[PDB]
């Protein structure tokens, strides 16, 4: 089925991954020059024997998504179990906080891997448009940089040297939960970081699509008339920890409390995974709401993966057209909630892949429970596991390393699910696709 | 009053019926005046220097249109009303006609049919409260279910008891019919007022029905003449 | 030559097949261009200001003649084409289009089947003989006879030779098909030739059939094409 094609076009794409592959070497890194080396002659003999060209996409956009770990795991067979060294090396591969448990540049890299993480999936999920050129690249590039000097200048005012600040940088730009310390800001804690990160945190994953429109000279910035149920629900998450610290009078001082109570409530809630508090101050029923929170996550068009506003908002007011109908099945609902009239055929789908997603969520649940694993621990793990931010606060034994490794592939294919459309994988198993 | 009719058709003639009396002059024009209603000539026949209104209801819009402009390019004639069939024209009636561009110048509430200028009235009093339109027919209901906001859209028969009855006559404050054939329309309204229903408004087409409408128990009538003929006669 | 095609129907579709290649810059609007034909950001948003002919061929004659006004008067179009289907806007065709007002640019003979377009050429060769008129159907027949004069109109059917060969057809010097059967009238065309008629004049209403005809018995064919592309193309 056109072979030479497909070699070709798989080979020079695998050549590309191996090009960013330098990023150690700057910081005097062997193994990873000789990935790009292998891969770049696996491109050579691949491009040289064949010449021709075709022209089945989801196959393409499968095995897109299938070569970013066939070279992120060769360095580490770090002294560590080969089924380990690969569970490690996704663990730092994903936008994920998998910690079981380093080198200056092995770090440098990883932090750097949540850089390539963080630009990837954002242009992967703008492109998916003509099964559902390159100009899009300049765009990206300045808003990037802006983003990116912002972060570094941000750590730089608050009394630090410029490395250290770059260094915090590269470890922000795709929040796994990591830092210097495994500790997420209790190691450092100067004020200016915490209320300057803490707005990053809050403008950084919610909506840039929207704001593409930035690249034109036109302003069209005055947009006020997704953001009226958002902040309904931010504010709520205020208010709800403003009461349950006036109920415990925790803190008398205005600052640690608001700054310190606001950061933990934020950061757990908005699926950052920056994690400093073991929740004793709190009650146990707050980790609970806070991992429900946890579940929450993503904005549109966003780095987030998850469950949406646009799908749950229209559950809700098209179930509240719903609750309408049980009142009168006589009675003809059409609403539209903003811009334009919504039509039928995108809405059944939404719910559709709902329903198709809570099997899934059956099946990652029965199936790491099953395994072998611990109910409980296992069950705060698996929702922590579909949400990507870290191993299992509740009953915590976070750090599994004795832990079945083929159910540790399986947390990997689970928290792969977790970033990706978990679909993706589901139509080469199912019969008459063949 | 000194008004010109073009085109004698059931709209024209009729128009021309209602009118005829002491102080309305009417001339008609068709192909009396015979000729076509657009041409410089035959509208100078109709006398359209001196006249105090126009009214143009031939067969096409096309026609209407020329004939408006035709008349107050050339003999400025005052109070040009049109009938233009097509929803295209009217889509740009803005940018067309109110332009000057073309010259033509012309709790709970529940309405029963979807009438044009009853589209208009009730888009006059639907921002005050919610709106209940219900339609006998599915094809111009399933375009407009979702075409038109701020009204809230209906289905049911008219004749049908149990859905007028069905919801709670007596907790709505209006029942606007704007079904043709307005006999029934008289008859449904004295059986509204029998089921309970407040308010009964009822489409009645002819004006020249207002000895026939007198003696009515029915408590609000409706014509289309005293209105489109008011635009022109003010 | 870049061309603007209003309303992507069976005429402006088929036309825009017939003119896709090198020269040509072909573009629809149609509610390609998605909106209405004589809005001037449509208009504008298909580029008439550069375009070197506009083609009107929507569903009214209304909108064919309000997009020439707006794309005249705003962008200064060039060769303006529409489609007009209503007789009474031609019937004053002078004094509406030829004055600029409305801005729109465009021994014995024997003819079967009236044409348009074959009027206005019949139009033009009965001055020099008498042409035989015939027609098939019976009413057209007749109201055309009493609408005009200088041509000499007849009735009979032409899938039977009991009317040509009745006609002494050796005595008549062309036979000219109008009827709008396409290429029936191509074997009846070569059936005409097999009677003895002196030369066939075929009505063929595509351009594309050029290379169906171009080895063909047929001693002359005849396109609308060939003159309705060319007042743009002049």
């Amino acid at each position: 089925m056109q072979f030479r094609s497909i070699i070709r076009i798989v080979g020079l794409l695998l050549a590309l991954f191996s090009v960013t592959m330098l990023a150690p070497a700057l910081v005097a890194g062997v193994p990873f020059v000789t990935t790009f080396f292998v891969l770049l002659f696996c491109g050579a003999m691949c491009w040289f024997p064949n010449r021709r060209h075709k022209h089945d996409g989801f196959l393409i956009v499968v095995l897109f998504w299938t070569v970013l770990g066939s070279a992120g795991s060769l360095p580490f067979l770090p002294n560590i179990s080969v089924t380990d060294a690969f569970f490690e090396s996704f663990s730092a591969l994903t936008t994920t906080g998998a910690t079981v448990i380093l080198p200056k540049a092995i770090l440098f890299y990883r932090q750097f891997l949540q850089w390539f993480g963080g630009m990837g999936i954002i242009v992967l999920a703008v492109a998916i448009l003509p099964v559902l050129i390159a100009e899009t690249a300049k765009a990206l590039w300045y808003i990037y940089l802006s983003l990116t000097i912002a972060c570094a200048v941000a750590f730089w005012l608050a009394g630090m040297t410029p490395f250290d600040a770059i260094s915090h940088s590269f470890s922000t730009i795709a929040i796994g939960g990591f830092s210097t310390h495994d500790a997420s800001m209790g190691y450092f804690d100067s004020y200016a970081i915490n209320l300057i990160t803490v707005v990053f945190l809050l403008i950084s994953a919610c909506n840039f699509t929207l704001h593409f429109a930035a690249f034109a000279s036109g302003g069209v910035h005055p947009k006020y008339y997704e953001f009226r149920a958002f902040i309904f629900i931010q504010v709520l998450l205020f208010l709800v920890c403003f009461l349950l610290l006036l109920k415990h009078h925790s803190y008398t001082s205005p600052y640690d409390a608001f700054d310190q109570a606001l950061f933990q409530t934020v950061s757990i809630s908005t699926t950052a995974g920056f994690t400093t508090t073991g929740f004793a101050d709190w009650p146990l029923f707050l980790p609970v709401l806070l991992l429900f929170s946890s579940f929450i996550g993503g904005c549109a068009g966003s780095t987030g993966g998850g469950m949406k506003v646009i799908r749950i908002l229209l559950l809700t007011l098209q179930g509240a057209r719903e609750l309408k109908r049980l009142v009168h099945p006589r009675a003809v609902y059409t609403i539209k909630v903003g811009g334009s009239a919504l039509p039928q055929r995108v809405v059944d789908a939404v719910w559709g892949f709902f329903s198709a997603y809570a099997l899934v969520f059956v099946v990652c649940m029965l199936g790491l429970i099953a395994t072998g694993m611990d109910e409980l621990s296992a069950f705060s793990a698996v929702a922590a596991t579909l949400n990507n931010l870290g191993p299992g606060l509740g009953e915590v034994a976070l750090h599994f390393g004795d832990v079945n490794d083929k159910a540790k592939w399986v947390l990997i294919v689970s928290m792969l699910f977790g970033r990706l459309e978990i679909f993706t994988l589901l139509i080469l198993l199912t019969p008459t696709f063949w | 009053m000194k008004i010109i009719i073009l085109g004698a058709g059931q709209v024209g003639g009729t128009l021309a019926e209602n009118l005829v009396g002491e102080n309305n002059d009417i001339t008609i024009v068709d192909n009396v005046v015979n000729g076509h209603a657009s041409h410089p000539d035959v509208l100078h026949e109709a006398g359209a220097q001196d006249a105090d209104m126009l009214v143009a209801v031939t067969n096409t819009d096309e026609t209407n249109m020329a004939a408006c402009q035709v008349a107050f390019t050339l003999f400025n004639t005052p109070n040009r009303v049109a009938r233009i069939r097509s929803p295209e024209y009217l889509a740009e009636k803005e940018a067309l006609f109110k332009s000057g561009a073309i010259p033509v110048d012309h709790r709970r509430i529940m309405i029963v049919g979807g009438g044009n200028i009853g589209a208009s009235l009730a888009k006059r009093l639907e921002q005050t409260y919610s709106v209940k339109l219900i339609e006998r027919d599915y094809q111009r209901a399933e375009k407009l279910s979702e075409q038109l906001e701020n009204t809230i859209v209906f289905c049911g028969d008219a004749a049908d008891q149990e859905l007028l009855t069905e919801e709670n006559i007596d907790q709505v404050d209006v029942f606007i019919a704007l079904t043709n054939e307005d006999e029934t329309n008289i008859m449904s309204a004295m059986l509204a007022k029998r089921m309970g229903a407040k308010k009964v408004m009822v489409l009645i087409q002819r004006g020249a029905y207002v000895d026939l409408v007198q003696g009515g128990v029915i408590d609000v009538a409706i014509s289309p003449q005293q209105a489109t003929i008011s635009a022109l006669l003010t």
